[PDB]
């Protein structure tokens, strides 16, 4: 991008996004299966490693 | 209104249907069939 | 796989011509549907409690 | 916390109603009691236990605890309101209002919930909160606050699926449908037996699976039976682990009559003993009875009255009087005789039974109307 973007006194603040490791890809299935009809047991730990 | 002048001074209905038909009859039942294994 | 079906598949069959003989009839004796399906009595009666429970 | 809190009740159950049975209760429910802070919920169980003379340094060390909990909530919601977050001081009593719900009463409980009831602006607390004033509402049995937070709970879940909020929930209707004597609805919200979970209630599951057993047998016919609880491996394998409660279903289902008293005797006096069918294991086994009459009766019509003694259940005389009063009570579709000694049926077609209770569903709600229509103008 533009290096006139890239003045520092221009932007206040940059927050980077990491793609999720094997902890935060656990609790996007977590809140993403709750409006699925599962089945009891499932190890949702296996399915995010 | 309501002074009614005096002259003298569910969880409830069908286990009390069952104190009706159910009163006083067995009430114990553990032992009368296993003494009537031997009588019958 | 065939030798474990056959029985459960013996069951339905035998049901099905025992609805398909007790048809024409009011009342009948167990003596000829024994004889009719050509089988004994005292299965076909318990088999025909079966039905009525 | 509320999660162990069924528990107690339960366990103040097994202090107050067996008589004899009194002594091992209030020693474990003391070793819970005057530890985890709990000062409330137990000075009348204390007057239904013994003196405790000396309780009163005991309750001391815990009002102090207490205090302390208190008192950094006090020291929390001045500096949670300086650099504010999301209401911060409602976010730390909205996890620790539960804790003075268990530690103090109901009050504490209800004016901090509906207070943090506005603040999150998505059920994902909301619905813990309704679900946590249901369990307080069966705690102290409030049947009137829990049609409110049902229909209000139920109104999240459209919204999303909610599955673990709505089969979850499943488990408080079919626990009230089951604490109240609606045996057909506490089953058909105790259908799935899937979806549901090694639970905090119920932590056995099979505990779970003998409830729904025991309700559906009465709740549902042999058609049902013959096809739901008979071939489902979900149900099988978990009262594969039971020996009692399969011989006791399956006695039913192989016509194995006199065998099925001897279990029938087990699992009554155990429902006699237990919690929440104390009120109703006199009216369970009085339908059991009727219904393992019936379905052997109506299969023949020329069936003796001596026959059920050694084939049924042995007293030739108190089959007599067990089925006198049966069809004296209006059931038991059969008309019996007595000196050549047989018991006849017959059948009725659905014309008078299906309008006896239109009849009494038509007095009931003609009584009801005429009632409030003398209630209202004078």
């Amino acid at each position: 991008l533009d290096s006139a973007l890239l003045r520092p006194g221009r932007i206040d603040r940059k927050i980077e996004f990491p793609p999720p490791n094997e902890e935060a890809r656990l609790d996007i299935l977590k809140i993403h299966s709750r409006k699925m009809n599962l089945t009891r047991g499932i190890n949702l730990r296996k399915i995010a490693e | 209104m309501s002074e009614k002048k005096q002259p003298v001074d569910e969880d409830n209905w069908d286990d009390d249907n069952v104190e009706d038909d159910f009163s006083n009859q067995l009430r114990a039942e553990l032992e009368k069939h296993g003494y009537k294994m031997e009588t019958s | 796989i065939i030798s474990t079906h056959l029985a459960k598949l013996y069951d339905n069959l035998l049901e099905q011509n025992l609805i398909r003989v007790i048809e024409p009839f009011s009342r009948v004796q167990i003596e000829h549907i024994s004889s009719l399906i050509k089988l004994s009595k005292a299965d076909v009666e318990r088999k025909l409690s079966q039905m009525i429970l | 916390p509320k999660n162990p809190d069924l528990r107690i009740a339960q366990l103040r159950f097994l202090l107050s109603l067996p008589e004899h049975r009194g002594d091992a209760a209030v020693r474990d429910e003391l070793m819970a009691a005057v530890r985890d802070n709990n000062m409330a919920p137990y000075y009348e169980a204390l007057c239904k236990s013994l003196d405790w003379q000396i309780d009163v340094d005991l309750l001391n060390k815990m009002k102090k605890a207490n205090e302390d909990e208190l008192k950094r909530l006090d020291e929390e919601l001045e500096d949670a309101e300086k650099n504010l977050g999301e209401s911060e001081i409602r976010d730390a009593m909205m996890a620790k209002a539960e804790y003075l719900c268990r530690i103090g009463d109901k009050e504490g409980a209800l004016t901090a919930f509906r207070k943090t009831y506005d603040k999150t602006v998505a059920l994902g607390h909301r619905l813990d909160i309704v679900f946590y004033l249901l369990r307080i509402g069966l705690f102290y049995m409030d049947n009137d606050l829990i049609t409110r937070n049902t229909e209000k709970a139920k109104s999240l879940i459209e919204e999303g699926g909610d599955w673990d909020r709505r089969n979850r929930l499943k488990v408080y209707q079919g626990l009230y449908c089951v604490a109240i004597r609606d045996f057909k609805q506490a089953a058909e919200l105790f259908l799935d037996t899937v979806s549901t979970f090694t639970s905090y209630e119920l932590m056995d599951y099979k505990t779970f699976v003998t409830y729904t057993v025991y309700v559906s047998m009465i709740a549902l016919e042999r058609p049902d039976l013959r096809e739901k609880v008979i071939k489902g491996a979900e149900i099988l394998e978990v009262l594969h682990s039971l020996p009692a409660v399969r011989q006791y279903l399956f006695s039913l289902y192989e016509c194995r009559y006199s065998v099925f008293f001897q279990s029938l005797a087990v699992v009554e006096q155990e429902m006699k003993k237990d919690w929440l069918f104390a009120p109703h294991y006199r009216y369970y086994v009085r339908e059991m009875r009727i219904h393992a009459y019936s379905q052997l009766l109506e299969s023949y019509r020329s069936l003796t009255l001596g026959y059920m003694a050694e084939a049924f259940g042995v007293g030739v005389e108190f089959i007599d009087q067990e089925l006198s009063r049966f069809i004296a009570a209006g059931r038991l579709h059969c008309k019996i005789d007595k000196v050549n000694e047989i018991v006849e049926t017959n059948r009725p077609d659905s014309k008078n039974w299906q309008y006896q209770e239109t009849i009494k569903k038509g007095d009931l709600l003609l009584n009801r109307v005429q009632k409030l229509s003398r209630v209202i103008n004078m």
